[PDB]
């Protein structure tokens, strides 16, 4: 039998038209997604959004992505109270085994930053580590949170990172860990990475760095880093350092990869609850990771295109959005992109 | 009023006007950096005599212990001031906290006058839990390729750190106190920490309690360090270890200027957090500033306000202005020697 | 005297000469087995009035709770005597029963019955079991795909108060020896703590002699020769206790239709029969009160009514279970629940 | 036949040294073509492992295990875990010349060796609070499950019962009870699979043992049912045992008692050791010998006096051995 007609495993596509999943999510999510929609139909990109909205219908997001294979999403909100529901950003990833997060911290021309000309990538494991969500209270007032680290899940991310570094001509890959204290947990992580960066991927420079010291170099001398591989937590931390380094959470493209699926989201991971509905938000993040998705499903003439649009727009002084130092609204910034785009 | 929690039990040695303090010169640049402090202290007429002791570890029962000479000394004088030491079978610094009941790391990072780094107006204060959390010895191989590291969080350990934070925030006149956490995905563990602060919040009504995810604590501090110049942030062991080394990165770009204070219930040790710098040792190039500021922290902890403010507000802090002063690490040309006399002048 | 640990706070209801005791007839053979006890109690002039209550569970917050009517009743009268109950129509009933009343120690005796021949002889056994933590804390995890952790919890606080009740109970029934069953061999820390806590308590109870045994031997020796523990009282953590107690009963009677249990809490305490609801024999008057009846005796002693307990046990039932015209179907006998009760009261 | 085989011998602690010797004597007196590579020992449990890895087969007594806090740890389990000899078989079959309370009893207890409550993971969070972690994994459990059924099939056993506490430890013992019954239904359909709760199992075992055929248990419940069975048939001296991994096999007494108290007294009973010694012969294919020297000891003990202390006789280990070698010299 099988091979040609088979292929129930590529991205939903009908006579040239992809069907991508759209999950606006909470906070500036709804606005920042819209920005992309507008730039998309204004460029007449052959994709149709299947768009979903939601407490445990995080089911319907999963089920959708399982059909379409590809998605574009903002962030959901997560409670801190005890009877709160639990991430369901992580739920989405765990249930689809989208185990690899990539965040892209590259500074942008028209943006004032304290240390300029910075280009580093942070790859984190999504399903394990301190995000394993195993915890219990033995006796009252004593709580244990269990942090799982397993060879299989770790070999996986390790190869993803190197594969990624090879594909995008990155010369250095560094494992962030705390192996001097958690000798088994983070130890295993540091070994497996360096171990399989030496007997496979010999062309790439593998190294380790202790998470706290990594945090210090990142803030003080970031140019020394190229690609960083981390477990769930250290990636949130180095991530936000990188986010700040380049301007803010609104400039960071992100993507999540599993073997079968791919979900693209902002690389910084902030909801912007406070400025919801104010049309003050910055869609650079969303759009740029939206371009990442195009390159993925093979379009990328469009991607190469609409990235240059936003890149030039923000470099070109005013008409840029609030947080970069402009006075324009999400709406106005979007239209400058679609405008620059209409003349390419 | 100094924080009730780690209160010094004064008592100057009745035979001399002075208080007794254990030193622990430490090794490497320790000796030179040390007597540098002894001299500056002498000049300002500090009610303090030095009882230097050696923490070179014994090994009672394979488990590394600390010498009786030094134990008796430090338990006696309720305070000590250690410089940097090398890496001699059970972390030396760890068995140091365990044998003296030290449970809270206090780490300030403030910009230095006349030393330009990339970040400005950074004045940060962070209290860190140094007992449990991610850093309890508890980890397990549950089977072939599977490991568990266990993060321990208790109310008892949390309570007494969070207290020292409210009380320290009060003692240095900062309105706000921020509990860094991640209740988002560590519901129970970090949740307990947070609730314990929220519950203590009420018996400290002069201070305002905020709660922040490391997510934002790191994002916001790097975008704008000054937003926390009315800070005092409290957090569990790991977030603390990282944020403090980060804060230092913001303030000075390294940590050759950073002082730490390790507060215990009745004892307390004040140390510099830089290394032994073995390669610059003896040549008189070290930079006392780090240890020196820990001296100041100590003074305040002891109650000697006037002297502390004296040695900090004037001296060092001010003498680190003019490149003829300063040390090699800050562009300066001065020696450890010339820095110390150049300091005592404005002392 | 009584064990200091789970001490009853007497106080007969000033209006009547009597003490107040919650019943909980339970379901199945519960009702018949129950009034069987009420009658026998009446006849012997027990200072006891019955305040029957219903433990049919509510579900406050999805988590099964027990009704206020029954809570107030049982917290008030510091004692209750429950028969068997079913497996409720939809967070263990018996578990939320211990958790809401702070019961922490299972006391399980297994003694040979006069005139009922089983394979093992001269078996007179007493075992105290930790019923709070150990293997039976709710803590288990899926650490990854095909990997599970069940967590055994052992604390000094929980261990201390069981081990105490054991020393004090051993003393209260005049047994010299008290054995700590364990497996410090491979559970160094867990079972080690339990053992040390007994060894340390040992000293403040110098009249009793403390021995330590591995379940290995506890089970080996008891089965080879049940009488070697007739001066026993064995204390042990939750799991070893659950098994050894069901085992001990297997030795004494071959089933557990004769076995009484006592669930001691700090100020409250419940006394129950450990057989089931026997739904298929219910109403037909074939049940066997002996089980529950002996739990009544255990209760009497716990309350201080020595004379009555010894009366209802030493004579009555224990003695009326001699002569096959008496006895019940479960013991070859021909008598009914009905005839067993009057046949009992005669020698009361 | 023709050729020689090199088996590992680990006498171990207690009556170990004497009870092994009994076998040696019966072996050279029967001129069995096997040569012992014999080892003695704190952490040279390494050399035991290393030996067994060469020879693949072994015959051993029990080592002693401390109960104090700074004691070393089983190293009976260490041996097994390091060789992944994951399956323990104990054979509780009553013997003709032995007074037992319930007679004519024949049941087998298969336990998992490497996992369960023998996983040896424990920690003290705060002082006075201790957690022992009990691991249960699908792979290790599917393994033992099949071993049990395979075993039952091979030795024409009709019933296999999983002992568990799944009503309380719903994930741990749950997984165990499922995986067993689950793969006794879609494979091995000829065999009767069932479950029983460990405490109730313990009660039936003592009161009405004939209802059981083969019992499969996690590490702990096997120690418990094991000792019930040991008692049921006479004592720890009558129980043959064997441990199996995929590559290795180590034969030991099925009851697992050291006899420290009677070391060097020559009062001990070697039936256990010898009988599991015959198990080993059947294994490495000999078994003409095995069939032989088992009938020898079986008849010896059935034949009243000349039997060893614990069975009800007055003979010494030495004398009992020689009656076997004697009966053996006339076949």
């Amino acid at each position: 039998a099988t091979a040609a007609q088979a292929e129930r495993t590529l991205p939903k596509k009908y006579g040239g038209r992809f069907t991508v999943t759209l999950i606006p999510g909470d906070g500036v999510g709804k606005e920042i997604t819209d920005s992309v929609r507008t730039i998309f139909e204004a460029e007449n990109i052959p994709i149709d959004w299947e768009t979903i909205n939601i407490k445990e219908g995080v089911y319907e997001a999963v089920e959708s992505l399982k059909r379409n294979k590809i998605g574009l999403k903002g962030l959901w909100h997560t409670p801190a109270d005890q009877t709160g529901h639990g991430s369901l950003n992580v739920a989405l990833r765990k249930q689809l085994d989208i185990y690899a997060n990539v965040a892209l911290f590259k500074s942008l021309k028209g943006v004032k930053t304290r240390i300029p000309d910075i280009d580093l990538i942070v790859i984190r494991e999504n399903t394990e580590g301190e995000f394993s969500g195993l915890e219990h209270e033995s006796v009252p007032g004593v709580v244990e949170s269990l942090k799982v680290m397993t060879r299989p899940k770790t070999e996986r991310i390790a190869r993803f990172a190197f594969d990624f570094a090879k594909k995008y001509n990155r010369k250095s890959v560094t494992a962030v860990h705390k192996a001097n204290i958690m000798k088994l947990g983070d130890g295993l992580f540091r070994n497996i990475i360096t171990e399989i960066g030496q007997k496979e991927y010999p062309d790439i420079d593998v190294s380790s760095i202790i998470v706290d010291n990594a945090s210090m170099q990142a803030v003080a001398k970031p140019h020394q880093f190229d690609v960083l591989v981390t477990p769930s937590m250290y990636g949130t931390i180095l991530g936000n350092i990188g986010a700040a380094l380049i301007g803010g959470p609104g400039l960071v493209a992100g993507a999540n990869f599993g073997r079968d699926y791919a979900v693209f989201e902002p690389g910084s991971r902030h909801v912007g609850l406070d400025i919801k509905g104010q049309n003050v938000a910055n869609p650079t993040a969303m759009i740029l990771s939206s371009t990442l998705m195009l390159n993925h499903l093979g379009l990328n003439e469009y991607a190469t295109r609409i990235s240059k649009a936003v890149h030039e727009t923000i470099a070109e002084g005013k008409h840029t959005t609030r947080d970069i130092g402009g006075s324009s609204s999400t709406t106005d910034f979007t239209n400058e992109i679609i405008n620059k785009l209409s003349t390419m | 009023k100094q924080p009730s929690i780690g209160r010094y039990t004064g008592k100057p040695n009745p035979s001399t006007g002075k208080y007794t303090v254990s030193f622990i010169e430490g090794d490497g640049i320790g000796p030179e950096i040390s007597k540098s402090v002894k001299k500056i202290f002498s000049a300002a007429n500090v009610p303090i005599e030095w009882e230097s002791c050696d923490v070179s570890p014994i090994f009672v029962n394979g488990l590394t212990t600390i010498p009786d000479p030094a134990v008796q000394s430090i338990t006696k004088n309720l305070v000590a001031l250690k410089g940097p030491l090398a890496t001699p079978h059970r972390s030396l610094n760890l068995t140091l906290r365990k044998t003296f009941g030290l449970f809270a790391n206090v780490r300030p990072a403030k910009s230095i006058e006349g030393f330009k780094t990339t970040y400005e107006n950074v004045d940060l204060v962070l209290i860190r839990e140094n007992t449990e959390g991610e850093y309890s010895g508890i980890e397990h191989i549950v089977c072939p390729g599977v490991v568990q590291s266990i993060k321990l969080i208790t109310r008892d350990a949390s309570e007494r750190v969070i207290r020292y934070a409210f009380e320290y925030a009060r003692a240095i006149g900062r309105p706000r106190v921020i509990v860094v956490h991640k209740s988002t995905i560590q519901r129970l563990a970090d949740g307990l920490f947070v609730n314990v602060a929220k519950e203590l919040s009420k018996e400290y009504p002069d201070l305002t309690l905020e709660t922040e995810l490391i997510d934002n604590s790191v994002l916001k501090v790097v975008t704008n360090p000054s937003a926390y110049t009315d800070a005092v942030s409290v957090c569990p062991n790991l977030y603390g270890d990282i944020l403090s080394d980060l804060n230092s990165g913001l303030s000075a770009g390294s940590l050759g200027l950073t002082p730490s204070a390790n507060i215990g219930h009745k004892i307390s040790i004040f140390e510099a957090v830089h290394g032994s710098a073995p390669d610059i040792a003896g040549q008189d190039k070290a930079n006392p500033t780090a240890l020196l500021l820990s001296s100041v922290m100590m003074l305040n902890h002891m109650g000697l306000t006037n002297h502390a403010d004296q040695i900090q507000n004037a001296v060092l802090s001010t003498i680190a202005s003019g490149p003829e002063n300063r040390t090699g690490d800050l562009a300066g040309t001065a020696t450890t020697s010339s820095f110390t006399e150049a300091v005592i002048k404005r002392l």
